[PDB]
RNA sequence: CCUAGUAACGGCGAGUGAAGCGGCAACAGCUCAAAUUUGAAAGCUGGCUUCGGCCCGCGUUGUAAUUUGGAGAGGAUGCUUUGGGCGAGGCUCCUUCUGAGUUCCCUGGAACGGGACGCCACAGAGGGUGAGAGCCCCGUAUAGUUGGAAGCCAAGCCUGUGUAAAGCUCCUUCGACGAGUCGAGUAGUUUGGGAAUGCUGCUCAAAAUGGGAGGUAAAUUUCUUCUAAAGCUAAAUACCGGCCAGAGACCGAUAGCGCACAAGUAGAGUGAUCGAAAGAUGAAAAGCACUUUGAAAAGAGGGUUAAAUAGCACGUGAAAUUGUUGAAAGGGAAGCGCUUGUGACCAGACUUGCGCCCGGCGGAUCAUCCGGUGUUCUCACCGGUGCACUCCGCCGGGCUCAGGCCA
RNA sequence: CCGGGACCGAGGACCGCGCUCUGCAAGGAUGCUGGCGUAAUGGUCACCAGCGACCCGUCUUGAAACACGGACCAAGGAGUCAAGGUUUUGCGCGAGUGUUUGGGUGUAAAACCCGCACGCGUAAUGAAAGUGAACGUAGGUGAGAGCUUCGGCGCAUCAUCGACCGAUCCUGAUGUAUUCGGAUGGAUUUGAGUAGGAGCGUUAAGCCUUGGACCCGAAAGAUGGUGAACUAUGCUUGGAUAGG
RNA sequence: AGACUAAUCGAACCAUCUAGUAGCUGGUUACCGCCGAAGUUUCCCUCAGGAUAGCAGUGUCGACCUUCAGUUUUAUGAGGU
RNA sequence: UUAACUGAACGUGGGCAUUCGAAUGUAUCGACACUAGUGGGCCAUUUUUGGUAAGCAGAACUGGCGAUGCGGGAUGAACCG
RNA sequence: GUCCCACCCAUACCCCGCCCUCAGGGUAGAAACGAUGCCCUGAGGAGUAGGCGGCCGUGGAGGUCAGUGACGAAGCCUAGGGCGUGAGCCCGGGUCGAACGGCCUCUAGUGCAGAUCUUGGUGGUAGUAGCAAAUACUUCAAUGAGAACUUGAAGGACCGAAGUGGGGAAAGGUUCCAUGUGAACAGCGGUUGGACAUGGGUUAGUCGAUCCUAAGCCAUAGGGAAGUUCCGUUUCAAAGGGGC
RNA sequence: GCGAUGGCCAGAAAGUGGUGUUGACGCAAUGUGAUUUCUGCCCAGUGCUCUGAAUGUCAAAGUGAAGAAAUUCAACCAAGC
RNA sequence: AUUAACGAGAUUCCCACUGUCCCUAUCUACUAUCUAGCGAAACCACAGCCAAGGGAACGGGCUUGGCAAAAUCAGCGGGGAA
RNA sequence: GUGUGAAUACAAACCAUGAAAGUGUGGCCUAUCGAUCCUUUAGUCCCUCGAAAUUUGAGGCUAGAGGUGCCAGAAAAGUUAC
């Protein structure tokens, strides 16, 4: 919508906003990054310090896929149950199964572990897990397995 | 020109851009011919479905590896195991392919079990009317509700295994004998150091002898 | 569409920059060289023929059948498969036909305008007729209906039939597979391709479990995946150049294409080429008969029209600039701001209102009660009774209050 | 304590502070009277009169300038659009968010519905192989709006001392494919980290980059074509120039 | 003679690339209200120009925190005009 | 760290307000975000450098013109109010 | 030169009225309110470059006034009125002939004095500069509305055979002749015209072109070049013509 | 400078061209400027030209050695300097 | 270095000649001039009397003074930094 | 309150000297010098060459050297009287 725009106020004082002794000419400065050693040294390194350089080694032909592993941590685990079951387990009216939960079907690779975990056994299936993962996940009573 | 903190900025618009602008002002437009060339397609083929059968394929690469979907068409050997003639394959619909190999034994048993349950849903025609053969329908069981899709009455039944499972307590099993973390690390170890430790071993077997 | 402004290239500066996987649209597979039919060139252009054939020619330095890596050839074994002719009925194209007022009054030159009364509607999209017309006219909506030509799809019927050809299951053994090419060195160009991604010129020039590729140069030993140097084939995709059609929160004659018009025209240059300006009388020309002055162009009367303040220099007709009439000022500029004065011209406001007393006129009907209805449930409406010191409207006289301008 | 003059009259029932207290000069003007009821008061325009008054736009420390543009009138005439960023305002959902590449359907370029994948966010750090976030009621101290049984509890945020994850330098337990593994404890080191999530889509404004980029403006450079009717040189074929 | 090559020659004329680039001249269209500057520091083949800090506007948030001050008094230090 | 519970930092508990320990003001407290113009200056009292001097060139604290009309110096950006 | 009385006026100081900006308060058992309203109190107002807020106009789109109009819509003229501080809005009088407004949202090719701006039109200078090379005209009559530049007769002159004579090549294209003629052209006039209108006019065995070659151009045999095409004209060619 | 297997010059190339229907009393490239009288010294510098015994320098290809290979190290080495 | 002849080549002197000059005067033709007919252009912020002052340091406009009377014709080259 | 040059006070090691307390992180103090890319050396015994191994080769991480004097750092001869 132009019909409410700063250029609509401007009409009727000559220079349009953009000052008398310096008249908005074309191009002052160079187009682009130009001059970026040379006369804009002080915003290139008040700002964005690291651009210039060369550093650690390359890799040709690198394919993403060889590096899919996405995680999840431990505090989010009991999210992967059903909210009606999830509530069955927590309230404590089963005493006698055990959930297997299946992180690579929800989309997960990896177990790392960060916050609490109710005293409750579980199984878990992963392709990799964590040090810490591992201790939290077997003294509340379960064992996680490796599937690949 | 950079004034202030901004990102650096990177557009590649430098050639004559102008000159190849494509716009999709034609959208609706099409639809309404695609869905007309559809129904002269099914009108076509009176009685037949639009679609061809494909086979159950698992999808290539360590990542997606967990999902199946559909395939281009079943082995020679996956008909062979069916006993469908190589040739008339085609003609019933049911597509072929030359050059996929079956290298385990689930999906060979899971695609013959698909063209197995298929022929059961087959009717057919005979080539001509006052003169039935032995392969053909009998004429009786030859009304009844059919389809037309042939994707949704036949697509993958669950793309990913089910999620979880539940089992009684006292039944779960017990990890490899020390953790789970030093497995694999272990098992890391090994591979990496699989050269060195076979050439010295080798070396003082030859040697001492 | 996403991968992705990522891996990578780059006086590693400015900058440049793909591919695999994943979801969808559309889906369709195949033929030649390398084999001896060798118990019968089984093949083909041309000419003549009465339609059955014949003649010359091509060709054994290889024309048909058979085979193309999915295999296949050669063997057994038992099963199965294969031709023609009709054809209801349906789908495309053009062409015949389609409902309702011009009723009554007013303004107007002319109703398509205003008022009163009606009718049609699977049709109130659009245009014309003397001004904004659903029913004056062309068309518009729905499924049939008149007639005709050429094609397609297709339910189902009637007919032959073998040692000709085809398909499946097993096997000792065989199993032909593209050369100045692949590859290497060197030079130039190009790419994101980095001890060199593709292409091309020159030099050297292969092999049979061989060869290529496996994104960092080399040697040794393994592994994975395909099979080049011969060929064909619809759909999803691009485009307004050609032929047609439908539309727009686009422009409205200095705008929109250079061109709304006898526009790539008139015109300029030796030439390649450059290249404009220009829309609108009135509903209908009814485009001014006749008299008179003038050599004529034309003028004045007189006519047509609702209007000539529309007369082919024609709708409306502004400013710069000019003429006539009326008013005013002017001793080397004029215009302008604050404040009076003279002259000309002019908008407002006031011209009564409310109340009380007395007299006259006319009317239905004040308080109260009874019945019905509504509603905010205690306040009202309608019908009857109520009949003159009650109520209402008007006129005449008297009185208080207020109301314009300057002081 | 008594005179003389000028300018002004805002507000619109009582409510107040007071005094000389049947009232008042106390929180803002009333009373009596005259002429005229129209050009009289008032307004617009033209002219004379007293005082004042250098031509606009622009560059510039400085313009009325002997600085530049401007004879007059009518119409045309200059910060826009797209992609990508960023902060702020409004809106929907919220550990999630985003239908429209596509399909179904339709009174048909409109409106309505559908889901697999995918993008951003939920986890960082190293060149890399790799590893990967709780001793405490998610800590202690000083302030903090608010609440409170009055003792205290203390959101957001500010300052400070600690704890945990990755990188770097030391230390080197039980074990053992005897050369593999790296527990435990430290360090004037380091990170775009954790420490009871804040994002995704869209609307509007300012600013930035590439684009013809607010509008008009070079001396040059390249690709492809047309000229010896003037003039320069030459070839073939012709013509012309008294009398001493 | 840098002379002539269609009034053009120290490199003809015509169309396209082409709206070629400009740190340099010129212009940049209605009204009212509130606030209101700089020609200075550092860097650049920088000196008719840019980035950086400063001066200015708008939007707010934390309290109304009670803190502050181009100033004076009292006590106590430094200076070489 | 010291011969040493001798010190150093951070602390628990208690005591000292009856008056929180000079004047004046508070017509303006703290923090954050995004961005415009400017980056040729000139004049004056006092101090002062080069120059014979200049309506010349170059500096320090402050006040002005530029960006500003009004009354006075007859006239005049910088003077007096 | 020093001292002492009174007096004169700034947009400065004091008091009062009005406008705006900023700040602080009151207003619901609602007899209540464009709550974005009303009422009470105090202070302030200069400004280029620049920032922000509020309002007014133009061309189009959605909704609504059951809006105006041939008994006169839009447009234009008007020292005729009213409103607003202002951009602007509303009415009276005249001309004209078919469509147009108010309010809330959406949208943009949206507001002019300048740019030696673009196109079109018109002035002062101004009835001014000027219409002066090539020796030159005069009398009578006729036609005609009108005669210096039409015709006839008579005088006076010039070109003075390297002519202002008589014919041609290039170039021009009906300009040649007759009859008639309003306006326009013949830089004055015009009955006259190379102008305007209507008709007519160019005859070849003997004059030319057609035939032959010159300087030169282009096919064929061949060889280059990615190609449009460059060379090549007797060359490394199986190239013909005469009789019955 | 040149005896045609050649000198000077055109062309992208050619079974292509000009000098050339030419052959040193000729073709091509330069300087001075009638006649008369003359035209001195300098080969260090910049150019032009001449002979390869001298080995100083030296590319691709070729030769020898080490290495499992990529590769490295050595001689030999045309014209020019 | 000299050099006969030649030159619309540059330079100095002499004889004859003359309005080049002392020093100006007169005559003829065609314009300019007036009339009838026809009839443009450059240029132009507004315009057009001076002296001194200050000012961007040389004003037509400002301040202080001088002054100041309609409408016009032929010449002129000070100024309008034409 | 960026970089370069230079400087100050400690911490953890290993040393010199002195009987000892102590002193010493170049010259008694104020000047004496240098980025990205590339090459080269030192260090661990470290990571990678992405189908799997072993040795060559190459690429990485940390610290110095090869230099920009226009010294916050382009690679650069004249004339125009056409």
């Amino acid at each position: 919508p132009t019909r409410f725009s700063k250029t609509r106020k401007h009409r009727g004082h000559v220079s349009a906003g953009k000052g008398r002794v310096g008249k908005h000419r074309k191009h002052p400065g160079g187009r682009g990054m130009a001059g970026g050693q040379h006369h804009h040294r002080t915003n290139l390194d008040k700002y964005h310090p690291g651009y210039f350089g060369k550093v650690g080694m390359r890799h040709f032909h690198l394919l993403r896929n060889h590096y899919w592993r996405p995680s999840i941590n431990i505090d989010k685990l009991w999210s992967l149950v059903p909210s009606d079951v999830r509530e069955q387990y927590l309230s404590g009216q089963k005493k006698d199964t055990a959930p297997v939960i299946d992180l690579l079907s929800h989309g997960y690779a990896k177990l790392l572990g960060k916050g609490r975990l109710p005293e409750i056994p579980v199984v878990v299936r992963a392709r990799y897990v964590s040090a810490e993962a591992e201790r939290k996940v077997k003294e509340a009573g379960g064992v996680v397995e490796l599937v690949a | 020109a950079i004034k202030h903190n901004q990102q650096i900025p990177n557009n590649h618009f430098r050639k004559h851009w102008q000159r190849r602008v494509r716009c999709h002002f034609d959208q609706p437009g099409k639809k309404v011919t695609r869905r007309l060339a559809r129904r002269a397609k099914a009108a076509a083929l009176a009685p037949r479905p639009v679609d061809k059968l494909r086979p159950i394929v698992r999808c290539p690469t360590v990542k997606y590896n967990r999902r199946t979907r559909l395939g281009r068409g079943f082995t020679l050997e996956e008909l062979k195991a069916a006993g469908i003639p190589r040739l008339l394959a085609p003609t019933i619909g049911i597509a072929v392919d030359h050059r996929r190999k079956n290298l385990s034994e689930e999906s060979l048993a899971a695609n013959v079990q698909r063209l197995k349950d298929y022929k059961a849903r087959l009717i057919l025609f005979p080539r001509k009317s006052n003169k039935p053969k032995k392969a053909d329908t009998p004429k009786d069981q030859q009304t009844a509700e059919t389809t037309t899709s042939l994707r949704t009455s036949f697509g993958v039944e669950q793309p990913l295994a089910p999620g979880f499972t539940e089992i009684s307590k006292s039944e779960i099993p017990a990890g490899i004998e020390g953790g789970a973390y030093r497995a694999l690390r272990k098992a890391r170890s090994d591979a990496r150091l699989v050269g060195v430790r076979e050439k010295r071993a080798k070396e003082k077997a030859e040697a001492e002898a």
